[PDB]
Order: structure tokens, then C-alpha cells, then sequence
């Protein structure tokens, strides 16, 4: 019932960078997440949602366009990437834990997140 | 009963007045139940046009009678997003009122 | 709306502070109101539920409610742990765009 | 003391075309600006009258909500946005000028129009 | 109401020859009419004020006049130049609607 992170390192200007989480506990299918990124000195800002099972996807609208998505069961990762990376997108991602088929929930307890840096 | 929701938006009533509502009996209440976007709800008052209903549904210019709704939105749409709801808006011309 | 939020709230021991979240018209007015904790250096965590109890286990000094376009919680037995930051998350639902919005920042001492 | 039109060309039916002519020449605030439709083989259809400042609006029957203008006096654009297009939507648009702070009257002189197809 | 208008006008060069939009109550008769000529491959042109007097200047061998609910507009020395579509517009001020509408079409020979 709990969920990690992977490492991440500095990346080069003008790239592309991918996050993965794990989760373990309760049915995959019958959850939903929330893909928050928190900056210092800043409030956090939600983009992503996933949906298990059929994979599905939607996104905020400044974030549209550039902003990959791969979800599976099996494998239990979520496979999330961002391109064009630029100086302004160094925040902590995070992947969250709603209440269960409905976006509009509460929020279980995070992982320790993932720092990206350009 | 139904004086108990904030998202009843269309209190525009055209044939009687909301105040008039149980006021006076009616004869035979005509309900029609569908689903309208927000964009195109000016469209569905009498008089106008426009593609959506310009294609389905028809108003009377007397429009004997006025809606209730609420935000259909929060009531169905999964996070994929809603894909399921279906439409159609290619038909041959348009239509006379109250015909399908 | 952009939940504004007073940049610190200060206090002592034994004193209890009202700290508050404002908004506007169809974000705070009739959408719910969140309020969070977080902790430096570890993770996010939650503060409250819907503002009638207490989550899932805390004293009854945490409590708040709300108020027009606002959201108000009184926090009282200020400590040394008590140093953190907290957030506070609703639902926006504004024109052309619904992302989860949240506040600024605030100091605790 | 002359307006000129835009360029456009055929487009997709359904769909939102934008239309817009210049202006320029006397003072602008005390001038109500018309806009008429004419379509080939027939008599035009007069379309709508604008006051600039406030940007006073008013519609005809057969196009009241289905259509969309703005105006700015800066710029000094007049803008119109149509949309739901049909078969009875090809014809050419006219820009025009009125006596001023009255909308009945002789009309001055139109633009070149532009011509609209589906 | 509708402005109804002769399908053409035929006429020779070298003679008068009268056109005419008939209208229905509080159309014509109430608000004054408007002429207007449609030269091909040009911009359409005014012509007439209320028929009374002449805007800028034309010679006077066209004449205007109202009668009843119609107006007529009298035409002498035609030529080969002036073969276009005559056009009438008029204040409706009728029920669900009172547009700037205009008559029917007519061709001249």
C-alpha cells in the first residue's frame, strides 16, 4: 500500500526527460493519479490525470501538446514524459493517489519525488 | 421541491413567468429530455438558429413553456475524456419544428 | 480564482491564529476547500477533509470552516514542530481551463 | 476616406470564418458603421449596424446569435466571425458608413467586398 | 413585408420607361424608399436622396416619386451604358423584425 520513485540526474538543454513511479497494495485498476509539479518558492500545479486500465489521458491547457503519456497494469509504471525542457521546469514531480474512480477526490499520502533540473 | 439547486441557469421564461409557474393549471406538460451544451442554450430560445439544433431539435417561435437545467458536465465525464457521447450534424437540410 | 493567501502568519505559544484562504465566484463560493500541510523536507501531506471533522485523527485544536468566497482555519498551542507551510487546493472551474489551482505560501514560526 | 477588405477563400462548412475590412478617413466616434450581405442573382440582405466607442450591436431575425462581431476603435477593426455554415451562406460581404449617430438614412459609400464559399 | 419588384425592365434606346417596387402597409408608405444601381463588375452606387431632390448632382432625366404604398422611378434617354439591376431598400418596421430590407431583382433591356 505503498509507492517509490526512480533517480534523476541534470539533463541537457532542449531535451526530453521521463519519470517513472511504482506503486504497490491495492488494485491498479481501481485507482486514479494525479501528476502534480511543485517548484520552490511556488505553489504546486496539477496537469496530468491518469485513468488505469484503458490508459487514458487529459491534460491543463498551458501543458498540452508536449506532454506524453504511457500507462500499463502489468508493469504497474507510469511511463511520463515532458519535452522541451527549459530552465523554467526544474519542480519536483509527483505522482498522487485519488479516491477511486472519480477525479474529484481526496488525497492519499505521496511518494518522495522525482527533481529534474536544466 | 425542485427550488433546492444553485446551477438552474435558464430562468428565462418566454410563454409565462417563473413566478406565474404554479400559479395557473395547465393543460398537458410536453417534456423533452436531452442533453445541450452551454455554447449553443442561446440557440435553443425561439426565433434563432444555429448548427447543432439547425440539424436536430426545433423550437416553436410561441414557445408555450421554458427549461430547467443544470451542469450536465459534472454529472457525466470520465477523466479519458467524455468520448461516449455521440451527435449528429450532417444531415441532408434542416427541419420544421417538433419532427425527428 | 489564484487562491491569494498572506505571505506569513505569526504567532505564539499558547495563542491561537486565524489564517484564511480567499478566493472568488465559482471556485471557493461552490466548489469545496482543501487545506494542506506540508513538512521541509519530506513529502506532502494533508492537513484537513471537508471542514466538519477531523480527517482521520488529530486533537480538536485543528478545526475551520468557511465563509462567503473565503476559507478560514484557527490554529492554537503553537510549538517547535509546528514549523512548516501549508497550501490550500479547490476546485477552479474557471473560463477556458479547470487545473487544480492552488494558493502562495506561508511562514510559520 | 476609403475602406478595403480582407482575403479569404473557400472553407470548410461548419466551421468559423473570420472577416474583417479597415477603416479609416474622418473622425470615428460620431459614424455608425453597416454591414450588408449580398449574394450573386439575388438582392442583399442587410446584416447588422454597429455603433464604435461602446460598440453598440443590434442583429437581424434571420441572423440574430448565429453570428458574432467585434469592433475596437485603436486598431480600428471590424471583425465578424461566422459560423454554422450552409449552401445559403456564399455571398459576398459589403462594409459600409452611415450619417452618423443615426441609423436611418442614405448609405455611404461600401467596400470591394469578400466573397464567401462552402 | 417582401418588396415585391418586376422580374425586368424592358426598354430601347431612346425612350422613357418606368420601374416600380410595390410594398405592403407601413413600409413604404410611412418610411421613404431608396434607389440604388448596379453597374456590373463595380461597387454598387447611390442615386437618389428621398425623391425630392438629387444628392450631388445627376441631369434630371430621371425622375422619382411615391404613390400610395409604391414608387416608381421614370427613366428617359436610355442607353447601352446604363443596362444594370435596379434595386429598392426600404424600413420595414414589421412584426419579429424590422430590417433594412430591399425589393425583388429586375434586368433592363
Amino acid at each position: 500500500v505503498q509507492l517509490v520513485q526512480s533517480g534523476a540526474e541534470v539533463k541537457k538543454p532542449g531535451a526530453s526527460v521521463k519519470v517513472s513511479c511504482k506503486a504497490s497494495g491495492y488494485t491498479f485498476s481501481s485507482y486514479y493519479i494525479h501528476w502534480v509539479r511543485q517548484a520552490p518558492g511556488q505553489g504546486p500545479e496539477w496537469m496530468a490525470i491518469i485513468n488505469p486500465g484503458d490508459g487514458g489521458a487529459s491534460y491543463a491547457q498551458k501543458f498540452q501538446g508536449r506532454v506524453t503519456l504511457t500507462r500499463d497494469t502489468s508493469t504497474s509504471t507510469l511511463y511520463m514524459e515532458l519535452s522541451s525542457l527549459r530552465s523554467e521546469d526544474t519542480a519536483v514531480y509527483y505522482c498522487a493517489r485519488a479516491e477511486g474512480s472519480s477525479w474529484l477526490g481526496w488525497f492519499d499520502p505521496w511518494g518522495q519525488g522525482t527533481l529534474v533540473t536544466v | 421541491v425542485l427550488y433546492n439547486l444553485a446551477p438552474f441557469f435558464t430562468f428565462k421564461c418566454y410563454g409565462v413567468s417563473p413566478t406565474k409557474l404554479n400559479d395557473l393549471c395547465f393543460t398537458n406538460v410536453y417534456a423533452d429530455s436531452f442533453v445541450i451544451r452551454g455554447d449553443e442554450v442561446r440557440q435553443i430560445a425561439p426565433g434563432q438558429t444555429g448548427n447543432i439544433a439547425d440539424y436536430n431539435y426545433k423550437l416553436p417561435d410561441d414557445f408555450t413553456g421554458c427549461v430547467i437545467a443544470w451542469n450536465s458536465n459534472k454529472l457525466d465525464s470520465k477523466v479519458s475524456g467524455n468520448y461516449n457521447y455521440l451527435y449528429r450534424l450532417f444531415r441532408k437540410s434542416n427541419l420544421k419544428p417538433f419532427e425527428r | 480564482s489564484v487562491l491569494t493567501q498572506p505571505p506569513s502568519a505569526s504567532g505564539t505559544p499558547g495563542q491561537r491564529v486565524t489564517i484564511s484562504c480567499s478566493g472568488s465566484s465559482s471556485n471557493i463560493g461552490s466548489n469545496y476547500v482543501y487545506w494542506y500541510q506540508q513538512l521541509p523536507g519530506t513529502a506532502p501531506k494533508l492537513l484537513i477533509y471537508r471542514n466538519n471533522q477531523r480527517p482521520s485523527g488529530v486533537p480538536d485544536r485543528f478545526s475551520g470552516s468557511r465563509s462567503g468566497t473565503s476559507a478560514s482555519l484557527a490554529i492554537s498551542g503553537l510549538r517547535s514542530e509546528d514549523e512548516a507551510d501549508y497550501y490550500c487546493a479547490a476546485w477552479d472551474d474557471g473560463l477556458s481551463g479547470s487545473g487544480w489551482v492552488f494558493g502562495g505560501g506561508t511562514k510559520l514560526t
